[PDB]
DNA sequence: TTCAACTGCTTTCGCATGCTCCCAACTACTTTTCCTCACACTTGTACTCCA
DNA sequence: TGGAGTACAAGTGTGAGGAAAAGTAGTTGGGAGGTGAAAGCAGTTGAA
């Protein structure tokens, strides 16, 4: 938080979990038999069937950065490049990531051809991905309010 | 509600970020973490007092000695007048002695009237339950635990023309089954060590356990604390170690281990929140603040924030907030080991909605560390607490009231001894420095008359002259001593040793002493570029040595001017090292014991070569 | 070079209960310190360092002095203790600027 | 007889190829030789209560 | 008065507890490897 804090001649702090989820970002299976000291797995490893918890503030800390410089495509096509194919909760914010979209382009600025059928992927992808999170394991979402959310979206684009 | 769920835990470290956003469009807060954001909060003390009185480990079946909060007795249930904060505590010489009003602070009350109760065991636990919000009053009752017994008590219709407070009893029921029994909770209902039991508690104080209970045995757990609570009203109890939670329910034939904490971590403290759904968890490495479920009430555990100090002594007090639209919830972690403290504000809405701010620290008092922190239930952002501690090594109670708005007995009692014939005469010495403080004072004054005299410089000519004699006398008594193969005075003179009053005017005579000698065998060793040692910084001069010092003894002192002088003239008396000889003196040794070694010692025998 | 000409030759611990005193004994008895060189102090030059430290009126210098001169036998030579025999540390407190600062 | 047969050999180009580690990356417990002094008994010299 | 036990102290004797860079231990988790036709047409045997 001391680059995250700071704002001021910073590093943006950001980069420093880029830096983390670069070289300590492994898939190996957490053999469990050897006598654990000194690494710990729930908060610095980030094995098979556990996503780092570095792994995921990358994610999350870089949705909220990239909503308030106003790029969300350069996330959401970084998102798709990883298959963690175990975990729920990197697939809500995989679906977040064109929850934002189907948000910020639903505006519109008229008062028509290809807009109208774009966001119909972004709402598309954001119910199956929405899916695939209550597909895996334990994580579960308020998924009756994001259809009052992504119908509301639907009131713009009818 | 939020995003962030696991189904059985759920996470919010300290500066993750975390992971709750859900972009509502509504242009103010487009996010809803589990984070509050808003300015500081900086705690200042309020401090006053309420009452007073093998070594590298503790013994877990302590859990308390002193409880205070608000109560209601009889007559409070049948008057209007609702709310008198007591005080349960300890004291004596074992802490077997068992026995108020609120002007502005809490404070001990005027009739200075405790109730003692007399009791042979020594006291592991004090505590009153506290009820709840659905039975309506402030319970009257107290249960306590010794160390042979388990001894439960009851405040009954205490006085206001003398503040007395009376106590009825129940007996003590000792240990039928020979077990150390842990850690009670009411909310007779008990936890022995391993096993526990579901208790009746009797209105009859003129003369009991039930066929129901259990256990919760861990064959492979070496430690004793055992810990039980009532959780969620509904004949739910919650039995403990430093390993695991059991959840029980003794009322239908249920049980369950929900938290299994042996593999990182261990339980350090489970204290209930008098609310009825939401309770702390402290384990190490997290503090945990799961509740109760909402649909049915067995478990759900909620938003916790980790805990990096590490320690096996670790316990925590908590204490609520309401405020109109939100509920805080700060959390005091204390240790045996250290004077510290660690905090961190939860906040509880409406939706079952928890979010968090950060964490601060303050400091205590330093004789002892403590043992046990209790706070004030207070009978009901400009935030405000209120706590009081009690510290290891001592028994005193203090008082603190935190907002947003050294002395070792042994080097004490060492000294100061009580006999008759040794009583005046360690100060002989007392009487001897004034015989020669009294003394050496009017010996320098014959020096400090005289100024830039001839009477002082004739001194100082058979000075150059009485040590040039028997010094070209020592160089050669080190020729005749040089074929040795195996030191430094200047006390040679006689005559005082002391009779020349000048800080410049002798480095005439010692640098013109330097100017005397030439030849080998005589070496100085230098003054001007070696004293530094004291000063710490460039001494240019050994004159402006002497400035700062006269700069630094003004207002201590009667006339402040001649000590300064003699101690500068002393060092010269004592730094004064030089005899050494010259180089033929090292030169013919560093070859001669470089002999006495082999071949092989000759070459591990290197210097000069980086 | 090996491992543990390697952890002896670096600072691992730091002298401890007066750990750096008990090795000047056997630097006293290995080579003797006494009939060699002299093992005289400067315990005026330790003086004078210790007033400044704690600020006292310098009035204590002297008075530390004459407590210093009534005790020692032969009032001068604060001497440094030698110790050749075995690992045994005397506990005399034998070394010369420690019996300093218990005066 | 009448018939297959399957073996043999030849142009055309040609396409044209088919017991399981050995060693890295993690990590951990153990290996290898060193280092600085506590415990306890005993011994001395004293002054107490000894007839 | 002439002769014994209280304990100030003091040196004798014996191992034990501490340190670390190295090594071997125990699992994995990668990697390239290495251990016939399209058609002839004939002779010969084919078989109940």
């Amino acid at each position: 938080v001391e680059i995250l804090d700071n704002l001021s001649n910073s590093s943006s702090g950001l980069d420093f979990l880029q830096w983390m989820c670069q070289i300590y970002s492994s898939k190996s299976r957490f053999v469990q038999n050897i006598n654990y000291r000194s690494i710990v797995p729930p908060f610095q490893t980030g094995s098979r069937t556990h996503t780092a918890k570095f792994a995921i503030t990358y994610l999350w800390s870089s949705l909220i950065n990239c909503q308030k410089s106003m790029l969300i495509d350069k996330i959401s096509e970084w998102v798709l490049t990883p298959p963690f194919m175990e975990d729920a909760e990197v697939w809500f914010i995989y679906a977040s990531c064109h929850l934002l979209k189907a948000d910020t382009l639903s505006r519109q600025f008229v008062n028509r051809d290809i807009k109208i059928n774009q966001v119909i992927k972004h709402i598309h992808y954001v119910r199956t991905f929405l899916k695939i999170c209550l597909d895996k394991g334990g994580f579960a979402v308020p998924s009756r309010l994001i259809e009052n959310q992504l119908k509301s979206f639907e009131s713009r684009l009818y | 509600l939020g995003v962030g769920v696991q189904g059985a835990s759920l996470y919010c470290p300290q500066e993750n970020y975390t992971t709750k956003k859900q972009e509502k469009p509504q242009w103010l807060r487009p996010v809803d973490d589990t984070l509050a954001e808003d300015a500081l909060d900086l705690h200042i003390v309020v401090k006053s007092l309420l009452c007073d009185t093998d070594a590298f480990f503790w013994d877990p079946t302590v859990a308390n000695r002193l409880d205070s909060q608000y109560i209601q007795t009889a007559s409070d249930l049948r008057n209007y007048r609702d709310g008198t904060e007591i005080i349960a505590y300890a004291s004596g010489k074992t802490g077997s002695v068992l026995n108020l009003t609120r002007q502005n602070t809490l404070h001990l009350n005027r009739h200075n009237n405790v109730t003692s109760i007399e009791l042979h065991s020594p006291i592991k636990s004090i505590k009153i339950p506290g009820a709840s919000e659905s039975i309506g009053r402030r319970s009257n009752l107290v249960g306590i635990i010794t160390e042979n017994s388990f001894q439960i008590f009851r405040i009954e219709s205490v006085h206001s023309r003398s503040c007395d407070v009376m106590v009825s009893s129940s007996e003590p029921l000792y240990f039928v089954e020979i077990d150390d029994l842990q850690v009670v909770d009411f909310a007779a209902i008990i936890d022995i060590k391993g096993n526990w039991s579901i208790g009746r508690i009797p209105k009859n104080f003129n003369n009991l356990i039930d066929n129901l209970h259990g256990t919760i045995f861990d064959p492979e757990e070496l430690s004793s604390w055992k810990r039980i609570e009532w959780f969620s009203h509904f004949q739910k109890i919650l039995v403990f170690d430093r390993s695991k939670m059991i959840e029980i329910d003794f009322m239908n034939n249920w049980q369950t281990e929900v938290v299994q904490a042996k593999a990182w971590s261990n339980i350090r403290d489970y204290k209930r929140i008098d609310d009825k759904n939401g309770i702390l968890l402290t384990s190490r490495e997290i503090i945990i603040v799961g509740a109760s479920e909402s649909n049915d009430p067995v478990r759900r555990i909620s938003w916790k924030h980790d805990l990096d100090p590490d320690d096996t002594t670790l316990r925590i007090t908590v204490q609520k907030v309401k405020k109109p639209d939100h509920i805080l919830l700060v959390a005091f972690v204390y240790s045996m080991r250290h004077k510290r403290i660690y905090m961190h504000v939860f906040s509880h809405r409406k939706a079952n909605l928890f979010q968090s701010l950060g964490c601060s620290t303050v400091l205590e008092i330093p004789g002892g560390t403590p043992t046990g922190i209790e706070t004030i239930l207070t009978l009901d952002f400009e935030l405000v607490v209120d706590f009081l501690v009690k510290l290891r090594n001592s028994s005193e109670v203090y008082y603190y009231a935190l907002s947003n708005t050294v002395d070792h007995p042994e080097w004490a009692s060492l000294f100061n001894n009580a006999d008759e014939r040794e009583k005046e005469s360690i100060g002989a010495l007392v009487s001897q420095i004034k015989l020669k403080e009294r003394e050496r004072i009017s010996r320098v004054q014959n020096l400090i008359e005289h100024e830039n005299s001839h009477d002082e410089d004739k001194y100082l000519q058979d000075l150059g002259y009485r040590l040039s004699i028997a010094t070209n006398e020592l160089l050669e008594s080190w020729q005749k001593t040089k074929d040795e193969s195996i030191h430094s005075k200047l006390k040679n003179l006689l005559e005082n040793s002391d009779s020349f009053a000048s800080i410049p005017e002798f480095s005439s005579l010692l640098d013109q002493f330097f100017q005397y000698y030439q030849d080998q065998d005589v070496t100085f060793i230098g003054f001007e570029k070696l004293l530094h040692l004291f000063l710490h910084e460039d001494v240019p001069g050994l004159d402006i040595f002497y400035n700062k010092l006269l700069q630094c003894w003004v207002l201590v002192s009667p006339q402040a001017e001649l000590l300064t002088k003699e101690i500068v003239k002393d060092i010269i008396w004592s730094l004064a090292r030089l005899e050494k000889p010259s180089l033929f003196e090292p030169i013919q040794n560093e070859i001669s014991r470089s002999l006495s070694g082999p071949y092989q010692d000759i070459i591990s025998s290197w210097d000069m070569d980086d | 070079l090996p491992n543990y000409y390697v952890s002896i030759l670096e600072g691992s611990i730091s002298p401890f209960n007066g750990q750096l005193y008990n090795k000047i004994a056997l630097t006293c008895g290995m080579i003797h310190f006494k009939e060699f060189f002299n093992s005289e102090i400067s315990c005026q030059g330790l003086l004078l360092k210790l007033v400044m430290q704690c600020a006292l009126p310098p009035e204590f210098y002297f008075y530390t002095k004459q407590v210093i001169e009534f005790e020692e036998t032969d009032i001068r030579n604060l001497t440094l203790w030698e110790r050749t025999d075995e690992r045994h540390t005397g506990r005399v407190s034998n070394h010369a600027e420690l019996r300093v600062l218990s005066y």
